[PDB]
C-alpha cells in the first residue's frame, strides 16, 4: 500500500546502519588486538635482550 | 551526529508516511462505506423493480 | 496478512543481531586497548631497568 512501504524503508535504514556499525566495530577490534599483540611481542623481545645483557 | 539527524529524518519520514497511510486508509474506507450504501440502495432498487415488474406481469 | 509479519520480524532480528555484535566487538576493543596501555606502561619501565643494567 502506502504507509507499509515507508515503514519497511525505515526498518531497512535501521538494518543498514546497524550492520555497518557492527562491521566497523569488528574491524576496530581486529586492529586493536593486533596492535596489542605486536606490543606484547616487542615486550618479549625486550625481556630476552635484558636477559642477554644480564648474562 | 550525521547518523542522528539522518535517523530523525527517516523517523519523521516514517511518521508522515504512516500518517498518510492511515489517512488514505480512512478515505478509501469512507469510499467503501459509500459504495456499500450504494450496493444496499441498489438491492433496494432490484427488489422494487422486481415487485413492480411482477405486478405488471400479473396484470 | 502473512508477508508483512515475517519480513518485519526478520528485519528487526537483523538489526538486533548487528547491534549486539557491535556491542561485543566494542567491549573487546576497550578491554584490548586497556591491556595494551598496561603493556606500554610496563615496557617503559622494562626499558629503564635495561638501561640501568647496561650502564
Amino acid at each position: 500500500m502506502d504507509a507499509i512501504k515507508k515503514k519497511m524503508q525505515m526498518l531497512k535504514l535501521d538494518k543498514e546502519n546497524a550492520l555497518d556499525r557492527a562491521e566497523q566495530a569488528e574491524a576496530d577490534k581486529k586492529a586493536a588486538e593486533d596492535r596489542s599483540k605486536q606490543l606484547e611481542d616487542e615486550l618479549v623481545s625486550l625481556q630476552k635482550k635484558l636477559k642477554g645483557t644480564e648474562d | 551526529d550525521f547518523d542522528d539527524i539522518h535517523r530523525k529524518r527517516m523517523e519523521k519520514d516514517l511518521n508522515e508516511l504512516q500518517a498518510l497511510i492511515e489517512a488514505h486508509f480512512e478515505n478509501r474506507k469512507k469510499e467503501e462505506e459509500e459504495l456499500v450504501s450504494l450496493k444496499d440502495r441498489i438491492e433496494r432498487r432490484r427488489a422494487e423493480r422486481a415487485e413492480q415488474q411482477r405486478i405488471r406481469n400479473e396484470r
